[PDB]
């Protein structure tokens, strides 16, 4: 199937017509996304078929047809930009600053940003357009609003 | 049965929209994945 570099949307046909359920970066053959997105099931690519690699349900995150390739940080001074790809409209950037989640293990940054579920896995960028996470996994803050963490997973 | 389609490059757009605020939040994260409020 299609295995060049980019971001892609994830769709099922099971529900009610197509529906985006999702989004992934496709990198070096290996397709990222987030685990709630997929719940670890194998995708398909035109004719192919993508298997999945690597997984973990506490990162929120999988790789398919090989391992976890994404490895840029966020520098924690710049503004970054998410390049939202929502269901059924074209892939937008948007430029943000980040925030900070502060946990018990060390701080993450954070976009104060929001689109529907079906947005979850759109990759947040720096300004060489490397990806240093995947935008998707976060928390509803006091005044109802989004806020998600800039999540990343570790090169082997 | 899912399925994936070609949305678009990944790149940095010169004089994109400019939008968000930046909140520093207290945190926890459970086993499940799901991130919740400290207070
Ligand atoms: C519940 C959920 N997970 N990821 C998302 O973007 C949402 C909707 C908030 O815009």
């Amino acid at each position: 199937g299609e295995t060049t570099d980019g971001v892609y949307r994830v769709m099922t046909r099971r529900l009610l017509g197509s529906t985006q359920v999702g989004v992934g970066v496709m990198q070096e053959g290996v397709f990222h996304t987030m685990w709630h997105v997929t719940k670890g099931a194998a995708l398909r690519s035109g004719e192919g078929r993508l298997d999945p690699y690597w997984g973990d349900v506490k990162q929120d995150l999988v790789s398919y047809c090989g391992p976890w390739k994404l490895d840029a940080a966020w520098d924690g001074l710049s503004e970054v930009q998410l390049l939202a790809v929502p269901p059924g409209e074209r892939a937008k950037n948007i430029q943000t600053l980040p925030g900070i989640f502060k946990t018990k293990d060390g701080d993450i940054g954070a976009v104060a940003l929001d689109y529907p579920a079906g947005t979850s896995g759109s990759p947040i960028l720096d300004k060489c357009g490397r990806v240093i996470g995947l935008y998707g996994n976060g928390v509803v803050i006091k005044n109802g609003s989004y806020v998600s963490a800039i999540t990343q997973g570790k090169r082997e | 049965d899912m399925y994936i389609e070609r949305a678009g490059d990944i790149t940095w757009e010169k004089d994109a929209e400019v939008t968000g605020n930046s909140p520093r939040l207290d945190v926890a994260l459970d086993e499940s994945g799901d991130f919740s409020l400290v207070e």
